[PDB]
């Protein structure tokens, strides 16, 4: 079951990436 | 006689950008430019002639100007044997004599001359706006290289032979009279992929698909040439391109790695316009003569077939082993027992020459194999030979040489669009293209 | 696979020809304050 | 002694290639 | 204007998207998303190849038993070698599997996908206003990356020998690297790690050097560095210092790809092997005669005879 | 409405000039010369011309700007900007030769 | 002190132009007169392998180890 | 003619200069 | 006992996420 | 090998492959002799 | 004639160094080839000349 | 390997929650 656990952790970090892309935040 | 950083704007290290606009200059620095590729040419040839011994197979000293000669079919016997060696020591130093020429012209043209030659000379003149004489000048110049493919073509075809490598009992010189000039072999080769067991047009085999093609592209170059004389670039040509020094460069600059890059890869794997009894064997050859041999000396002490043979993944029989994977390899030696099948047995079991035998010996030896500190054998190698295959130095010296002329594409190529643009010295500071732009949420 | 192959080629082909066209309709760069 | 040649011919070569810029700075020359 | 090719034409160019597109991105964009859909795919699920070609398959999928750190795309098999091998060229798509298509697919589509991408960094270059040459800039690890997946194999006639898309096949690549070439005893790769730290170093110290600058001063810097060494006259203007901080790296990197591309026709690195001998003829061990040593244990251990 | 053209634009697709400029100055020309100043439509024209109103057709065929037309620097200018593409005197020349 | 001064000084170019060479000479001579090899105990090419010890010399002591080093040495 | 950037470069340089006679000749002993 | 680990973790994941992304963009 | 009628010039010949290199360091010395302006 | 040959050679490389040296010397002082135009025309020509003898020289050994 | 697993789930779970929690009290 560790392959799900992996799995989980790469999704979870490319969901981090896309976030950061297209839901910055505005300056100040 | 230089100019001033402040006159200019350019600082010494980038001197020669001071030469665009002026034209008398750009030509004395062409010429004795020129004149310094021959000079190097003839220097090289006469130090190579000075440390030659006929006796021993070229490939074995390092060298890399006779072989040219030698296939151009110069004091070169059957087997690569080397007859006289007269005419490489004429070869250079007519080379060196004709070096001093040009260097002696360009030195006269870019110290003392007209420094722009419209004013007085207006055929020799130009502007880099201009398209008229560009394409003069690119017309000229494309007569000259057609006369010089079609000087290569009289003199393979009469006036002597070049070095066929694949003439029956070895290699020799032989004269052409029938060279392929049908259209559809000659763009085949251009057309053909360029990947493995096709190869683009470094799977050339026959001396008369050379000539062909050689004959073709002259003609082509002539008519060019003669057509860019009398005709001005088409509107869209003048809609598409940037008609400036630097954007020629630029062209250039691309054609000119490109075409580096084509040849390393020629000069590694093609055998034909290069051979091996002169450059030495390629790597698949290498490889392929070292399981020949080893299948000879096992035939003939034991005395498909499990001894060093297998199956190729299309059905064919190839050598076995770690060599499976040059299995496209060809060559004069080894053609004759090749049947339309890969190998057949029967070929090895009866057909063989004593003289593909010492071949194959002779290259199973020298390797491919060396070490910037001119020690040949692997990396790993206990004891000190001194050996690197020239096929080596030409690969390796001319893939820097394309890629750093790519790089100086693509730099040459940015900065002359960004000139023209106008934007090149910098940003405005008052009106920035990026502040017209809504912010980017 | 014969149907996957063409299909790999229109695809292929139909971005080669729209990047080429694309900047066939570029039109050519020139300073207006020159 | 054909080092002793080489030695020598590399001397003057040296010698001879800042030699020219030496004597234009030496005249009135354009550098 | 409402044509369908002018309207998408300015969709195409337009610096309205929130990630610029432009011409290069038609087809940078769509093979960098097969790239990377096919490498997740083949990573997460996908059966053993026969890197070697002689029938003794190595697992490299995460599903089939091995972990992060070991999970890899095994490169093309050994019998295909340079032969172009798409999908409709193998017999079967488990065929296909098995030789190891999927690294071909996915080097050539991440090439063209990294060529594009320069291209558009141009584009937009261009577009902005700003000067153009980041591209080339950008050369360098775009031409490490060409010499390590396509020019290096080209070298040795086959695909087996590409970096393997993993962080122990990486290892594994580079150990046999050392054992056949060396690598390290190369000018080339000298400069490409002289390189490296030299880039290191002046982040850190031109970092350090503006942060503690910045108070509310550039004289004040120039002032601290000139004094901490002896050069007091060093990276005057602002310019010459980031020229010069652009400069080192992309040289080194360049040298370095060039090195690895040199190697790629068998010119290894330098052999200093008996290059020290006493009197009468003995051998006296040196340095580079232990790394000779651990050269051949590698050389000699990677080679599976049988 | 040339008076307000913004300095330093750079078009969308590299235009580097807003799209109404080169027709409202090929329209100013036109006006122009139905104004009977010929010398300044040529100068009104070149500038169009530099803008990049690359269509050629109209200019040497409309009935309207014939007026300025009989100006030889008209031709002139849009020799220099429209080049013969094939030099029929000169290939004809060197036949004869 | 501005360096042009001192370079176009006629004293410093004379003090230069005679201990240069005398130090050059010095080296020249420590090393070719065989004294650098017996300051500083590196083997000349032909006693690495005394009659008594055909391999590489190897110490095994930490306190006695001069007398050890001797039997090696020689 | 004492001053500490005259010590400096001496102290440098004296070893230097003999390291790098000692060198040369060093080369040139047959082996 | 794999799918129910697997539809536990993915039902305590992706809601709960899906809720603190909304109210960090209300904030 | 090289010809007997020139074989005592041999030395020079292998000094002149190594020309063109130095053409460069020419130009060089010759922006220092100008001063770099 | 293999000693006409050697002393028509060493003589080449004496004239070739004279004109590479002097060459640069005359042009790039101001005035001073439009004023020593026959000099160097004859240097040159003498130069070619006595390359041609080599030349035949050889061709007759 | 359960002893992993739990280490792995608080080293998600327990920072990456500690941080969710700030950015939510600052807006
Ligand atoms: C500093 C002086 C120096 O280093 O001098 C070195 C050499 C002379 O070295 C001698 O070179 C000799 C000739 O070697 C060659 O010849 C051998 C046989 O004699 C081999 O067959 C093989 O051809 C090759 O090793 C012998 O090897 C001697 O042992 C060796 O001492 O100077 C020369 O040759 C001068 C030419 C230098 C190279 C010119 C550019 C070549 C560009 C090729 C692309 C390189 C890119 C990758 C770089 C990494
Ligand atoms: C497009 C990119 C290249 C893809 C193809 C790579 C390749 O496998 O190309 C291989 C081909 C040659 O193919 C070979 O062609 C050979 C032809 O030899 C055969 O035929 C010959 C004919 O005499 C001989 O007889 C010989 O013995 C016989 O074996 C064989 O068929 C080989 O199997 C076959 O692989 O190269 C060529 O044609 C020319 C290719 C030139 C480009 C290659 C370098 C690309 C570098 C890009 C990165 C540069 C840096 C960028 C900076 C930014
Ligand atoms: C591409 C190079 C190039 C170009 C564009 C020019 C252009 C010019 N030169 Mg220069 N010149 C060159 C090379 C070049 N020359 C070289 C190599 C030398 C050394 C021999 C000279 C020596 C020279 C002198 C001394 C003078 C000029 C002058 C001139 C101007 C008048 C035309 C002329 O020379 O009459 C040419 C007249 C001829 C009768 C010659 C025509 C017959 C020749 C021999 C044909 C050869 C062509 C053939 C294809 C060669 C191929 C060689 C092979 C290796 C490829 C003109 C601007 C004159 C001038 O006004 O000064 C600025 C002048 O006084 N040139
Ligand atoms: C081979 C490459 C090459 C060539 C052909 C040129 C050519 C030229 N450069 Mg460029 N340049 C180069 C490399 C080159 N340069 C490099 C590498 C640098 C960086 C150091 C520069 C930096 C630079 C600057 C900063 C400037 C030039 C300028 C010039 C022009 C005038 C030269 C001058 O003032 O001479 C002065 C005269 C002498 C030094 C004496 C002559 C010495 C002779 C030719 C050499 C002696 C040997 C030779 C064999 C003699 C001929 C013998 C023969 C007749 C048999 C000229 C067109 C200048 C120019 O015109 O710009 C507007 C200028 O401002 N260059
Ligand atoms: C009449 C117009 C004309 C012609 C014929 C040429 C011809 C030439 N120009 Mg161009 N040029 C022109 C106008 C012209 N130019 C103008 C108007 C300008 C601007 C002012 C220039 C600027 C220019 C530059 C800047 C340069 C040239 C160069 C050259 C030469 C190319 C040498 C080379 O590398 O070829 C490579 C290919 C070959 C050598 C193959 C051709 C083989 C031979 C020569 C053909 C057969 C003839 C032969 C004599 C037969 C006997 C063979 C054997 C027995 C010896 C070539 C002779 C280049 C050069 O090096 O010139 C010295 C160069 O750098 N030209
Ligand atoms: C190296 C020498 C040289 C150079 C620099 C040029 C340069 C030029 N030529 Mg000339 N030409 C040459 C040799 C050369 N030609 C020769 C040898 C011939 C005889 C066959 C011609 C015949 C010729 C004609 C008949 C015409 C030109 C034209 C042109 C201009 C148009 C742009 C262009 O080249 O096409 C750029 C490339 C293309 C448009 C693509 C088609 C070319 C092939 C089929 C590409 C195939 C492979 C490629 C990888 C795929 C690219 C995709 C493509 C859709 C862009 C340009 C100034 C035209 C012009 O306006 O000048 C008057 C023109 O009408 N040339
Ligand atoms: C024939 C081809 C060609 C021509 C005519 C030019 C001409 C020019 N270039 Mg371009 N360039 C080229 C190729 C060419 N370049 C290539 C291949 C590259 C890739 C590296 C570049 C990269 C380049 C840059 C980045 C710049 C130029 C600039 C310039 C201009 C000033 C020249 C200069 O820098 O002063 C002369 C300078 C020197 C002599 C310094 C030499 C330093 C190098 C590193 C010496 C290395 C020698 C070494 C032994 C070679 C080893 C090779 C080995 C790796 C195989 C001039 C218009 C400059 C400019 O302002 O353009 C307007 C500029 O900024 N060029
Ligand atoms: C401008 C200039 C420049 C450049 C220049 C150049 C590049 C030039 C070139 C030049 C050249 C390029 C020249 C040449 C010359 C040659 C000569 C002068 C020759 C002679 C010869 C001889 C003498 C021979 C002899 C012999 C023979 C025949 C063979 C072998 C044997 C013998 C040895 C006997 C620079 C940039 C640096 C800077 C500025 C100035
Ligand atoms: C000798 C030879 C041969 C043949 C050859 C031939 C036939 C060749 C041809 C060639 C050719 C025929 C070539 C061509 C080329 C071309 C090119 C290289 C082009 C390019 C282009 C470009 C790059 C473009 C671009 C652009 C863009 C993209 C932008 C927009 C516009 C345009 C479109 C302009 C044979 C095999 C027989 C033998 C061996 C070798
Ligand atoms: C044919 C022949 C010949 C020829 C000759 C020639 C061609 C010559 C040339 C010559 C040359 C062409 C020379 C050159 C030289 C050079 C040099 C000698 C250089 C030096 C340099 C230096 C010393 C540098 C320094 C520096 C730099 C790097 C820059 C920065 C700073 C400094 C200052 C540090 C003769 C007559 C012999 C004889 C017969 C044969
Ligand atoms: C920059 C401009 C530089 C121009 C340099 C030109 C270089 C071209 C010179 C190549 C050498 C030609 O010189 C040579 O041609 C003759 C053939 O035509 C040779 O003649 C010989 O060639 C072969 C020798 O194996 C035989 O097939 C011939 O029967 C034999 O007569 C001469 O040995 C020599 O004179
Ligand atoms: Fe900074």
């Amino acid at each position: 079951m560790e392959a799900l656990v992996y799995t989980f952790l790469l999704v979870g970090t490319l969901g981090i990436i896309f976030f950061s892309i297209f839901f910055r935040d505005p300056p100040r | 006689g230089g100019r001033d950083q402040e006159t200019t704007g350019f600082a010494w290290w980038s001197g020669n950008a001071r030469l665009i606009n002026l034209s008398g200059k750009l030509l004395g620095a062409h010429v004795a430019h020129a004149g310094l590729i021959v000079f190097w040419a003839g220097a090289m040839n006469l130090f190579e002639v000075s440390h030659f011994v006929p006796e021993k197979p070229m490939y074995e000293q390092g060298l890399i100007l006779l072989p040219h000669i030698a296939t151009l079919g110069y004091g070169v016997g059957p087997g690569g044997e080397i007859i006289d060696t007269f005419p490489y020591f004429v070869s250079g130093v007519l080379h060196l004599i004709s070096s001093a020429v040009l260097g002696f012209g360009g030195v006269y043209h870019s110290l003392i001359g007209p420094e722009t030659l419209e004013e007085s000379y207006p055929f020799f003149g130009y502007v880099w706006k201009d398209k008229n004489k560009m394409t003069n000048i690119l017309g000229y110049h494309l007569i000259m290289l057609g006369l010089g493919a079609w000087l290569l073509v009289w003199k393979a075809m009469y006036f002597g032979g070049v070095y066929d490598t694949w003439a029956p009992g070895g290699g020799d010189v032989r004269v052409i009279t029938n060279p392929t000039t049908n259209a559809a072999v000659i763009f085949g080769y251009l057309v053909k992929s360029p990947f493995g067991g096709d190869g683009w047009i470094c799977s050339v085999d026959n001396m008369e698909d050379i000539i062909g093609g050689h004959i073709w592209i002259g003609t082509l170059e002539i008519l060019g040439g003669i057509w860019h004389i009398y005709t001005t670039p088409w509107p869209w040509a003048r809609r598409a391109f940037v008609w400036s020094g630097e954007a020629y460069l630029s062209y250039s600059l691309g054609a000119i790695g490109v075409m580096g890059f084509i040849a390393c890869c020629m000069s590694w794997f093609n055998n034909t316009a290069y051979p091996s009894e002169f450059y030495g064997p390629t790597g698949p050859e290498a490889s392929q003569s070292q399981a020949f041999t080893f299948l000879v000396r096992d035939q003939r002490l034991g005395a498909g077939l499990g001894k060093y043979l297998m199956r190729s993944p299309t059905g064919e029989i190839i050598f076995g082993g770690e060599t499976m994977r040059f299995w496209d390899f060809r060559g004069p030696w080894l053609e004759p027992l090749r049947g339309p099948n890969g190998l057949d047995l029967n070929k090895l079991k009866n057909d063989i020459q004593p003289w593909q035998e010492r071949r194959a010996a002779e290259y199973m030896t020298h390797a491919p194999l060396g070490s910037l500190n001119s020690v040949g054998g692997v990396a790993t190698e206990i004891n000190a030979v001194n050996f690197v295959s020239p096929r080596s130095w030409l690969a390796c010296s001319h893939f820097c040489l394309g890629f750093f002329f790519f790089i100086g594409h693509l730099w040459h190529a940015g900065r002359a669009r960004a000139a023209a643009a106008g934007f090149e010295k910098g940003i405005d500071r008052f009106d920035e293209p990026v502040l017209s732009m809504r912010p980017l949420d | 696979m014969l149907t996957l192959k063409i299909f790999v080629y229109t695809v292929v082909t139909f971005f080669v020809c729209l990047f080429i066209f694309g900047f066939l309709s570029n039109d050519p760069a020139r300073n207006p304050g020159k | 002694i054909e080092l002793a040649l080489t030695l020598v011919s590399l001397v003057l070569v040296v010698s001879a290639g800042p030699l020219v810029v030496v004597l234009l700075s030496a005249r009135g020359g354009n550098l | 204007n409402s044509s369908l090719w002018a309207r998408f034409c300015e969709w195409i160019t337009s610096t309205e998207n929130r990630l610029y597109i432009g011409w290069f991105g038609v087809i940078m964009i769509p093979c960098l998303l097969t790239a990377t859909s096919v490498f997740i795919i083949a990573f997460i699920a996908a059966p053993p190849v026969d890197i070697d070609g002689i029938r003794e398959p190595v697992s490299g999928s995460l599903l089939y038993g091995n972990n992060i750190i070991t999970g890899a795309v095994i490169p093309t098999s050994n019998a295909i070698g340079l032969h172009f091998y798409p999908i409709w060229e193998a017999a079967s798509l488990d065929e296909w599997l098995y030789n190891g298509g999927p690294y071909q697919l996915i080097v050539c589509h991440f090439l063209l996908g990294v060529y594009c991408y320069m291209g558009r960094e141009w584009e937009l270059s261009f577009r902005l206003g700003m000067r153009p040459w980041i591209a080339v800039a950008y050369s360098a690890p775009v031409a490490a990356a060409s010499a390590v997946f396509l020019v290096y194999p080209i070298g040795q006639g086959s695909f087996s020998d590409g970096m393997p898309l993993g962080i122990s096949g990486t290892f594994n690549f580079m150990i046999v690297f050392q054992a056949e070439h060396n690598i390290l005893m190369h000018p080339f790769h000298m400069l490409g790690v002289a390189g490296v730290f030299g880039g290191s170093l002046f982040s850190a110290m031109h970092g350090s050097l503006v942060t503690s600058s910045l108070i509310r001063n550039i004289v004040a810097a120039h002032g601290y560095f000139g004094r901490l060494i002896f050069q007091y006259a060093s990276f005057n203007n602002s310019r010459s210092l980031h020229f010069f901080l652009a400069a080192w790296p992309v040289i080194g990197i360049w040298f370095t790809a060039l090195g690895l591309s040199t190697m790629a026709f068998n010119l290894n690195g330098f052999n200093f092997n008996q290059s020290v001998v006493d009197s009468q003829g003995r051998v006296l061990n040196t340095w580079a005669d232990i790394i000779n040593r651990a050269n051949l244990g590698m050389e000699v251990m990677h080679e599976r005879n049988a | 409405i040339i008076a307000m053209e913004p300095r330093n634009f750079v078009g969308d697709n590299f235009s580097r000039n807003t799209p109404i400029y080169k027709v409202t100055q090929y329209n100013i020309a036109c006006c122009y010369s139905m104004l009977d100043q010929v010398e300044e439509a040529i100068k009104s024209l070149d500038a169009a011309m530099l803008s990049g109103f690359d269509n050629y057709d109209q200019i040497r065929r409309d009935k309207n700007l014939s007026k300025a037309r009989a100006n030889p620097k008209f031709q002139a200018v849009l020799d220099k900007y429209d080049e013969p593409v094939v030099n029929w005197n000169a290939v004809k020349a060197t036949f004869g030769a | 002190r501005p360096f042009s001064d001192i370079l176009t000084s006629i004293r410093y170019w004379v003090i230069h132009s005679i201990t240069v060479p005398a130090l050059f000479i010095a080296g020249w001579l420590f090393v070719s007169t065989g004294l650098a090899y017996d300051v500083f105990g590196t083997p000349r090419p032909n006693e690495y392998f005394t009659e008594d010890r055909q391999e590489a010399p190897l110490i095994t002591d930490r306190f006695n180890a001069l007398e050890q080093v001797k039997k090696l040495s020689g | 003619i004492f001053t500490v950037r005259w010590l400096a470069i001496h102290g440098i340089a004296v070893p230097t200069i003999f390291f790098l006679g000692a060198i040369t000749a060093m080369q040139f002993i047959q082996r | 006992n794999i799918y129910g680990l697997t539809a536990t973790a993915l039902f305590i994941i992706i809601p709960t996420s899906f809720l603190l992304i909304l109210y960090v963009k209300t904030a | 090998k090289l010809p007997e009628a020139y074989a005592p010039f041999a030395p020079i010949v292998d000094v002149l492959p190594v020309i063109p290199v130095f053409f460069i360091l020419l130009a060089f010395v010759w922006q220092a002799a100008v001063s770099f302006r | 004639m293999t000693s006409i040959l050697q002393v028509a050679l060493l003589a080449l490389i004496f004239v070739s160094f004279a004109l590479v040296v002097g060459v640069p010397v005359v042009f790039a002082t101001p005035n001073g080839w439009t004023d020593n135009k026959g000099a160097v025309f004859s240097g040159l020509s003498l130069w070619l000349l006595l390359v041609f003898v080599v030349g035949i020289l050889n061709s007759f050994v």
